[PDB]
């Protein structure tokens, strides 16, 4: 088996279409969008670095230096060929795709209707991203690759959750690592419980979780942080620090993250954007002090891509320091990579054109950092 | 003004006892000197 | 005197649930957007495009999630940029595409399947 | 050794290993002035970096 | 003068000459720029202020007076001036 390990993205393959939306209180013109470039350096808090589709991880994965294969299935008609093409000249591996010569590529059938007054939607046929069956896995590819890596989109349909829970049965049988990359699309929003019955089968069968600040607080309680967020002193603070008035950048303690936490669980990281990255291990926790700067380059931001960045950053480490389960301090310094990458990807229009590779990303991390936290 | 400049890396070695304590304009403490004071650098 | 410089309409949920319901001629391209959303810009002008394609053999329209999220949520919209392709005929079923996807596709998806 | 590869130009330490002494203790930061303390924890500079250059890869090529 | 501008201060002003309580770095900046800009420091205070500036030299004073570095720094603050007369509740 060739060096770097393998990782394997399993989902569907879309050009941008982040997945993570929420109301925003700050709108911009709605049809001058020359505008909308101010949102993207004061974004709405869930979307400071957004993610994306898992081919968008695996891209970023191997312009990092690191090795990755993509599962899912695509259709046989033009838009299926370019995505396939767009995968194969970044060197993700191809092997694991797999076509449908009688299906339109992200391509959804539904039927409109108007129950209680109100205008609905329901699925008639299910894009190909979302029909791949057991039988059309790739078994090479889940025995070579030692992370296997999807997100919560799969969880959106049957046939991809079926699939889904083949491919991890199949990948824990040859060794392979799980990786939960939450990523709630706009359904999985509506309230808490049910998004936690939804997921709490794929939730228990990940060793690796990344979360955002907002999916995490929804998950436990949103209005609780919320109010804690919120609190001021009536006379006095409790210390200097605190009279400062400085965001908040609340760490939360192992005590709470219990009700998540099970015993296959590796590592759980929390993400504040760039800023802050929360990680949580069986035997320790902590926080990792990030940064960003977009109004460095006002007229090219964009922060589409930035969490599959931190994502992939994070996969590249973890291949290659195993020591990143055991060790805090070494987790903590392969962990400003993964910060880093997620800096440089925000400095660019589109996810796939600024996905930065390892010699830049590493340059930034020792340009940011002090020589002592490398 | 000329500043002189350490030649070498090492240990500065002199007695303090011959040099008068003073506030240089930068507000740094300072050693005065009036002799013709002799500074060992042990490198 | 002056030309508007977007053909493309910003519509509710009621306006569009009113256009849906009423007779159509033409095919109805419903775009869910956000501007908050980085993707959504290239989107926006591609259906700007687009419109200026399909003078009156088409309809753009445009509907903003931070003003109708429930409303988007109904209609099955799991991320941004989404498109919905809704045929004139009541017989058929309309068209879900997700994610930048070409102006050729969208002209392929007018052209055979409106 | 030394003493002969310093005569003939030939690859050799400036200061000879075996004639050399550290530099013993000095101000521990409980002796010293501020000023001349060195700072609790490292700064940021900007300057943290070596400069490369074409003589550090011709060097580096030639070493190997 | 410099007697009812005082009283006027206090009176009208809330002034109060609370202690201050200062580092050896603004010790030794008070009573040495006292003196004048770069000039051999003469008067003993500010000799004293300038061999402060080394915390090994205050402890060996400290151990020279035979007292701990705790209520050494307890003995910062301690109230100057005058004492107010003791008083007689009858």
């Amino acid at each position: 088996y060739d060096d770097p390990p393998l990782v394997c993205c399993f989902g569907a393959v879309q050009k941008e279409f982040v997945p993570v939306v929420r109301v925003h209180d700050n709108p911009m013109h709605p049809d001058i969008y020359s505008q909308w470039k101010m949102l993207q350096w004061d974004p709405p808090e869930f979307g400071r670095a957004p993610g994306g589709p898992p081919s968008n991880v695996a891209i970023s994965h191997v312009r990092l230096g690191g090795r990755a294969a993509f599962m899912g299935k695509v259709g046989g008609d033009d838009y299926g060929e370019e995505l396939v093409l767009m995968m194969n000249k970044e060197r993700v591996q191809t092997r694991g795709v797999k076509f449908d010569e009688g299906a339109s590529t992200a391509c959804t059938r539904v039927k409109i209707k108007f129950e209680d007054g109100k205008m609905k939607a329901e699925t008639v046929k299910e894009p190909p991203e979302d029909s791949l069956l057991a039988s059309e896995l790739n078994l090479a590819v889940l025995k070579e690759a030692r992370i296997f890596h999807f997100n919560s989109e799969v969880l959106t349909s049957p046939t991809m959750e079926s699939t889904l829970f083949k491919a991890i049965q199949w990948s824990k049988k040859f060794g392979g690592l799980i990786f939960f990359d939450l990523n709630l699309p706009l359904p999985l929003w509506r309230s808490r419980n049910e998004t936690r019955k939804l997921i709490k089968k794929s939730w228990d069968e990940a060793n690796i979780i990344e979360v955002s600040q907002q999916e995490l607080e929804f998950l436990l309680d949103e209005e609780y942080y919320e109010r804690r967020r919120n609190y001021t002193p009536q006379y006095f603070a409790e210390d200097f620090e605190q009279t400062k008035n400085r965001r908040d950048y609340y760490h939360y303690t192992p005590e709470e993250i219990k009700p998540l936490w099970h015993d296959d669980l590796k590592l759980l990281v929390v993400t504040d954007g760039t800023l802050r990255l929360h990680y949580y291990t069986p035997k320790f926790d902590g926080v990792v002090v990030g940064t960003e700067d977009v109004l460095i380059t006002p007229f090219t931001c964009d922060r589409t891509g930035s969490g599959d960045a931190v994502v992939a950053g994070i996969m590249r480490k973890l291949t290659t320091c195993p020591e990143m389960f055991e060790d805090q301090d070494v987790l903590e310094r392969q962990l400003r990579f993964a910060v880093a990458a997620g800096i440089i990807s925000q400095w660019t229009i589109g996810a796939v054109r600024g996905f930065p590779t390892e010699s830049a990303t590493q340059n930034l991390k020792e340009q940011v950092y002090v020589p002592s936290m490398w | 003004a000329e500043h002189v400049r350490a030649p070498y890396n090492g240990k500065i070695k002199f007695n303090e006892d011959l040099v008068h304590p003073t506030r240089t304009r930068h507000g740094h403490p300072a050693f005065l000197c009036y002799i013709d004071l002799s500074v060992i650098i042990e490198s | 005197f002056v030309r508007e410089d977007y053909l493309v309409r910003k519509l509710s949920a009621q306006e569009l649930q009113d256009l849906v319901k009423g007779e159509r001629k033409v095919p109805l391209i419903v775009d869910f957007y956000a501007t908050w959303c980085g993707p959504c810009i290239l989107m926006a002008q591609e259906l700007e495009m687009l419109a200026v394609e399909y003078e009156s053999n088409a309809m753009i329209v445009k509907v903003d999630t931070d003003d109708e999220y429930e409303f988007a949520r109904d209609m099955q919209v799991r991320g941004l940029p989404t498109l919905f392709f809704i045929s004139p005929d009541p017989s058929k079923d309309a068209i879900r595409t997700e994610g930048l996807i070409p102006l050729q596709m969208m002209r392929d998806i007018i052209d055979n399947d409106m | 050794g030394f003493e002969l590869d310093k005569k003939l130009g030939r690859p050799h330490p400036f200061i000879d290993p075996t004639k050399k002494k550290q530099i013993e203790t000095t101000l521990t930061s409980d002796e010293s002035w501020w000023n001349w303390r060195k700072p609790e924890k490292e700064q940021w500079s900007r300057w943290q970096r070596r400069r490369p250059d074409v003589e550090t890869v011709f060097l580096k090529a030639m070493a190997e | 003068t410099e007697d009812e501008a005082r009283r006027r201060n206090w009176i009208e002003r809330g002034w109060a000459p609370w202690e201050e309580i200062l580092t050896p770095e603004a010790d030794f900046a008070r009573k040495s720029l006292n003196e004048g800009e770069e000039v051999p420091l003469q008067s003993p205070e500010a000799i004293e202020a300038f061999k402060m500036l080394r915390p090994s030299y205050r402890k060996k004073k400290i151990k020279e007076m035979g007292i701990t570095e705790d209520e050494w720094y307890a003995k910062q603050f301690e109230i100057r001036g005058d004492k107010p007369p003791p008083l007689d509740t009858s």
